[PDB]
């Protein structure tokens, strides 16, 4: 009867860390995915930045 | 006073308990109710056996009832003879066995069994000797085969020296129902080997095949399994519950039926199996018959340790003891020559309910082998590969268990052999 509570408890223990670690690593993941489009973005609007100075540089 | 205490568990021990307790109340003369209307002493002479006496001159099965589920407790209950049991002694769980060894051994079966043992400890406290139990149960599911043999490893803890007899519905795949019963009956047969002093080997196969090709009857019910169990309950019951010229208990039957102590594996039988009274030749050829064996083992292949015939109505036992005779002499090489007249006949006046004579038949032949090798096989077919053991893994068995119930097994198939060839 102990054998049988251990093998419970073990597969819930390990149910629950396996479960913790997959969401931790896609909240991860996704927020880096995010993080990468808005720097992209955001050197366009550096880029964009440089063309106005350039123009206004011309005159 | 020679009390009995009655166990019955599981579905299959409840309703088959319910046939015998209502057979045998209605050969003592007690009503559902408890009171008693009989036309003869006799009947109630020796009736402190299995029935207790309480105040309002009611007589109460010495009886307890357990199940892990409600269900069949329930059916009891509102049956015929229902009202008779105590109420006391239902001791039922909510959970059920799931037709799981383990769960009525092991899990679900321990949390109840104390509460088991206690109305057994009650009914034993008020008996004035108490010479032993009684347990019905099928070895297939999971209550009565993994409780029932948790039960009686806990008796025979508690009341080492005294006799622990089942009556024991062995599976068959013609009548089953789970894939798991060989497991859940190898299981049960070591605890049996270990823990009780007699097992009457009731298979279902012969059953069937008595109610199918014998009794003609095209779908047979457990209800009709059952009423052949009953009235052979009650044959190997009458020496001790009705009046006669034996002075015997369950311990004194045990030490002339038993040789040694891991062989008490019965074949019981039961003829007649119709208005034509039958002669003793005929209630004698009869009950010897393979026909009438209900452990589906062929007698001829084996050997005969003991016998123990049991013939109810009046009849001449001058004629019963030729008949005996007969069949011992012309048939001298199924009987070991080592245990002189090993061969015993009792004779009670009282006889069943309809039939006007009957027999019962108790054999300790070496030819049950074939019964538990029959188990073993299908076993083996599924340990080989380890099927549907996760059922029992999961309620923390290990395989070593397993293989340890195979091997003990064998070794009783192997010492029915060793018997058999001296
Ligand atoms: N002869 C007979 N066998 C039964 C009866 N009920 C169930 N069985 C057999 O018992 C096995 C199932 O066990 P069961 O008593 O239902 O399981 P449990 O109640 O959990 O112990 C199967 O082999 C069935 O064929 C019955 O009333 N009579
Ligand atoms: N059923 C049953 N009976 C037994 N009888 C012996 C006995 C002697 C004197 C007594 C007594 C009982 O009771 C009080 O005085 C032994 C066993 C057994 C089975 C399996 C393995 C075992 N390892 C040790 C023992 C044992 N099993
Ligand atoms: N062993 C054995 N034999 C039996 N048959 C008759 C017999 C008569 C005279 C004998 C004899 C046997 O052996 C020596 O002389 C019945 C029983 C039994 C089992 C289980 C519960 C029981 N409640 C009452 C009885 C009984 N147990
Ligand atoms: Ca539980
Ligand atoms: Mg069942």
């Amino acid at each position: 009867i102990q054998k049988a509570i251990e093998e419970n408890n073990n597969f819930i223990k390990m149910a629950k860390e396996k479960l913790a670690q997959k969401m931790e690593s896609n909240k991860e993941n996704r927020e880096a995915h995010l993080a990468a489009m808005l720097e992209r973005l955001q050197e366009k609007d550096k880029h964009a930045e440089e063309v106005r100075k350039n123009k206004e540089l011309k005159e | 006073m020679r009390e009995i205490v009655h166990i019955q568990a599981g579905q299959c021990g409840n309703q088959i308990g319910a046939k015998f307790w209502e057979v045998i109340s209605d050969e003592h003369g007690i009503d559902p109710t408890g009171s008693y209307h009989g036309d003869s002493d006799l009947q109630l002479e020796r009736i402190n056996v299995y029935y207790n006496e309480a105040a309002g001159n009611k007589y109460v099965p010495r009886a307890i009832l357990v199940d892990l589920e409600p269900g069949t407790m329930d059916s009891v209950r509102s049956g015929p003879f229902g009202q008779i049991f105590r109420p006391d002694n239902f001791v039922f769980g909510q959970s059920g066995a799931g037709n799981n060894w383990a769960k009525g051994h092991y899990t679900e079966g321990a949390e109840l069994v104390d509460s088991v043992l206690d109305v057994v400890r009650k009914e034993s406290e008020s008996c004035d000797c108490l010479q032993g139990f009684q347990l019905t149960h099928s070895l297939g599911g999971g209550t009565g085969s993994g409780m029932g043999t948790l039960l009686i490893s806990k008796i025979r803890e508690e009341y080492p020296d005294r006799i622990m007899n089942t009556f024991s519905v062995v599976p068959s795949p013609k009548v089953s129902d789970t894939v798991v019963e060989p497991y859940n009956a190898t299981l049960s047969v070591h605890q049996l080997v270990e823990n009780t002093d007699e097992t009457y080997c009731i298979d279902n196969e012969a059953l069937y095949d008595i109610c199918f090709r014998t009794l003609k009857l095209t779908t047979p019910t457990y209800g009709d399994l059952n009423h052949l169990v009953s009235a052979t309950m009650s044959g190997v019951t009458t020496c001790l519950r009705f009046p006669g010229q034996l002075n015997a208990d369950l311990r004194k039957l045990a030490v002339n039926m038993v040789p040694f102590p891991r062989l008490h594996f019965f074949m019981p039988g039961f003829a007649p199996l119709q208005y034509r009274a039958l002669t003793v030749p005929e209630l004698t050829q009869q009950m010897f018959d393979a026909k009438n064996m209900m452990a589906a083992c062929d007698p001829r292949h084996g050997r005969y340790l003991t016998v123990a015939a049991v013939f109810r109505g009046r009849m001449s036992m001058k004629e019963v003891d030729e008949q005996m005779l007969n069949v011992q002499n012309k048939n001298s090489s199924y009987f070991v020559e080592w245990i002189p007249n090993n061969v015993k006949t009792a004779v009670c006046d009282i006889p069943p309910r309809g039939l006007k004579m009957s027999a019962t038949f108790i054999g300790n032949s070496t030819a049950i082998q074939e019964l538990f090798k029959r188990i073993s096989e299908q076993f083996t077919a599924m340990f080989r590969r380890k099927a549907f053991l996760h059922w029992y893994t999961g309620e923390g068995m290990d395989e070593m268990e397993f293989t340890e119930a195979e091997s003990n097994m064998n070794d009783l198939v192997s010492e029915y052999q060793q018997y058999q060839d001296a």
